[PDB]
RNA sequence: CGAAGGUGUGCUGUGAGGCAUGCUGGAGGUAUCAGAAGUGCGAAUGCUGACAUAAGUAACGAUAAAGCGGGUGAAAAGCCCGCUCGCCGGAAGACCAAGGGUUCCUGUCCAACGUUAAUCGGGGCAGGGUGAGUCGACCCCUAAGGCGAGGCCGAAAGGCG
RNA sequence: UAAGGUGAUAUGAACCGUUAUAACCGGCGAUUUCCGAAUGGGGAAACCCAGUGUGUUUCGACACACUAUCAUUAACUGAAUCCAUAGGUUAAUGAGGCGAACCGGGGGAACUGAAACAUCUAAGUACCCCGAGGAAAAGAAAUCAACCGAGAUUCCCCCAGUAGCGGCGAGCGAACGGGGAGCAGCCCAGAGCCUGAAUCAGUGUGUGUGUUAGUGGAAGCGUCUGGAAAGGCGCGCGAUACAGGGUGACAGCCCCGUACACAAAAAUGCACAUGCUGUGAGCUCGAUGAGUAGGGCGGGACACGUGGUAUCCUGUCUGAAUAUGGGGGGACCAUCCUCCAAGGCUAAAUACUCCUGACUGACCGAUAGUGAACCAGUACCGUGAGGGAAAGGCGAAAAGAAC
């Protein structure tokens, strides 16, 4: 599904409102995107379908940890 | 805990012939009891070609409310009621007014 | 006809549902079908004692 | 006049059996439905 | 083992009938009701044991029971197995 | 009541 | 030594009603004064059941067709037997597959069912009847297609493979 | 418990038992075919066809057990490249499916109302999906208030059809505050001293209580009517029992019961005391949740429809301070007051009844009451999802009509 799989951003339905205030339902998808990140710990890289806002997380904190809270969720990466 | 036996000689309060006395054959499960010569039933018992042909018409006996028959007394004379004490370990039956044991 | 059998070893307990089921059992049922069986009683008392027998193999034998 | 009905022992089975229902999420409530109403035949049985 | 066992219970009762009667005189063969299964092993085996007498072959049929409308309902009689056994030429029963 | 045995029984022609 | 209900009669009030009683009925009913309503039916092409009308009328389902003798029986145009007549004969014959599910055969019965009668029947009741190494199914193989471990995709369900 | 019994329609035949292993009732056990999550593979459900390992009458052929998938853990093997990883096999643990409502979350209508209709309403309703429980959710302030003060959450009555929102139309509709039900507060982000130090969860023992079988249980007779009295008449007795049901018409005293007093070999829930196992008391110091708060854009939720619009949530792009710091107090600024987000746990009052027991009814009495008082969700109708009836009453007793 397209369901970020670091920060969790999955797609949330919503309105979009024209100038008349006409209500039709839409959805908001998030920004995800397949990318290969090396890691030095295991010496290998690991494909991840992951948001830009996650990516930035990435960036910030540090691969390992992101894995091992990755590993702490349950699901295989 | 049966007020009324296998064994065991009553009378009648109410039916047909109230005050006939008589003596218990068997007890149905739906508080029924049949006795000799209370109530009387000429039933119409139809022919058979089988190895029994009673034929005419039986005088069969017709169960009755065990209700309607109390265990006789016989020392003074009346119907008595029954009641249940523990002695030596086993219940046992006895009437009243002036109890005795059965 | 429950104890007298309760102490017996295993060997005839098996010796006895053996005759069980084959006399008693397959001659009473050849008999009933037969019509020359007039004592239909027996059938349901052997059956009963079959089960006896086999209740006590399965509380001796394993367990 | 041909009718709409023409019986086939295998198309029926295939079509509405118990086993079709117990495929499907769809056919699964199918079956629900009818054990919670009691009805005795759940399903056309050959 | 429980083949013993499955002998004493695959035979049910013999069939009496005209059939029956007919094929006993002329064939030598004996036709008797056996369990829903009665694998024509087993009711070979159980006649050799049992009735203690020699077979050449066996037959088995089953029969559906009849649909019968007793009282103000529908009822259905069970289904039930019947085996021709063709005795070889020294009979006893 | 139910039978569910329409087994096949083709007589040779 | 007779409640409710039912069915007549006689009184009574400006009215909806009330009172007494004959017969059937067979064990419940309820004064007065207050309280609460699923409280009053002639209509809604109202709903359910019962019963009328047309009416003893139309019709009795291919215009291939019947006649007679004997038998059985309470009863015979229809059942059984016999002798004629007529009809189908690339079928209105003999076989299956599919589909029915005992309608098959024997004994017995005629209430209902049979568009009439019925002794007759695919009707009722009882009994009997389906026998495979070679037939078929089962089984080995696969077409269209279905399902589908992992896998890919999808808010969930799930889709595709 | 027991002198009766072998369930019913439903009689019969053949039998068991009567002082105790006949039958019946309760606890604990045994057996428990096949289908169905179905789980060895397959399949048109109740069927077909297997592999491996254990033991056996003619080799023949038999009996039992195991063999699904997924997740986690451990062991052994193991590529493309040395190492390694992926992958494969084996063993253990857990899950799978079903179920009336209630609970939380992910999606989400239209009819209709506005006397048309598009904002709005209907409505976060119906419905679909996911997860868990006996309840769930929420819950210990970055909260209110007003500069006087209260201190978790939840539910009921007020405040109040009020303030507000609104094609300012139809409609929607609070909070502060007050009165009640019930009350309970803690832990991690870390070292030291002291180390069972309270409270908890799991397994033994003992007391009490309750459930699963049961036992005793008072006291009326005579005449009249009558098919039969429990009725009328006359005279008695019981009542910590005239609550009910049955019995040939209306029974406190005929029967079953009722108030009352007792009962448990065995299995069980609840409240305590006493053992074991596992995490864990108390004091000092320090620390005190970052892609977060906030902001731009687009939406949603708060009564509040973007309006002057605070507050919360989020798809997208950005992005601090960190206690001399930060949040809120309804645009916003200054001063004051209050609190400390970005990590979690927590019974009570609250919602519902598929099911079990008792009790009640100005509820129905067979066209009513559940569709179903009669083996009804049946017959029957439909390919299917599905729809869906009609049908109660002899008599006190069959004494159901011999001839």
């Amino acid at each position: 599904s397209r369901v970020c799989q670091v920060t969790g951003k999955r797609p949330v339905t919503g309105n979009n409102r024209s100038h008349a205030l006409n209500a039709t339902k839409r959805r908001f998808l998030p920004n995800l995107h397949s990318h290969r990140f090396w890691v030095e710990s295991e010496k290998r890289f690991v494909t991840l379908r992951v948001s830009a806002k996650g990516m930035r997380v990435i960036d910030k904190k540090g691969i390992d940890t992101v894995l091992a809270e990755l590993r702490a969720r349950g699901e295989k990466y | 805990a049966a007020k009324i036996r296998r064994d065991d000689e009553v009378i009648v309060l109410t039916g047909k012939d109230k005050g006939k006395r008589g003596k218990v054959k068997n007890v149905l499960s739906s508080g029924k009891v049949i006795v000799e010569g209370i109530n009387l039933v000429k039933k119409h018992q139809k022919p058979v070609p089988a190895l029994n042909q009673p034929g005419g018409i039986v005088e069969k006996e017709a169960a009755i409310q065990v209700s309607n028959v109390a265990i006789f007394n016989a020392a003074t004379g009346k119907a008595d009621r029954v009641g249940f004490r523990f002695e030596d370990g086993k219940k046992v039956r006895f009437f009243k007014s002036n109890s005795e044991t059965i | 006809m429950k104890a007298k059998e309760l102490r017996e070893k295993s060997v005839e307990e098996l010796n006895t549902e053996l005759l069980n089921l084959l006399r008693e059992q397959f001659n009473l049922r050849m008999q009933a079908a037969s019509g020359q069986l007039q004592q239909s009683h027996l059938l349901k008392q052997v059956r009963r004692d079959v089960a006896r027998v086999k209740t006590l193999l399965n509380e001796k034998a394993g367990a | 006049m041909k009718r709409t009905f023409q019986p086939s022992v295998l198309k029926r089975n295939r079509s509405h059996g118990f086993r079709a229902r117990m495929a499907t999420k769809n056919g699964r409530q199918v079956l629900a439905r009818r054990r919670a109403k009691g009805r005795a035949r759940l399903t056309v049985s050959k | 083992m429980i083949r013993e066992e499955r002998l004493l219970k695959v035979l049910r009762a013999p069939h009496v009938s005209e059939k029956a009667s007919t094929a006993m005189e002329k064939s030598n063969t004996i036709v008797l009701k056996v369990a829903k299964d009665a694998t024509k092993a087993e009711i070979k085996a159980a006649v050799q044991k049992l009735f203690e007498v020699e077979v050449e072959v066996v037959n088995t049929l089953v029969v559906k029971g009849k649909v019968k409308r007793h009282g103000q309902r529908i009822g259905r009689r069970s289904d039930w197995k019947k085996a021709y056994v063709t005795l070889k030429e020294g009979q006893n029963l | 009541r139910p039978v569910y045995i329409p087994r096949p029984r083709p007589p040779h022609p």
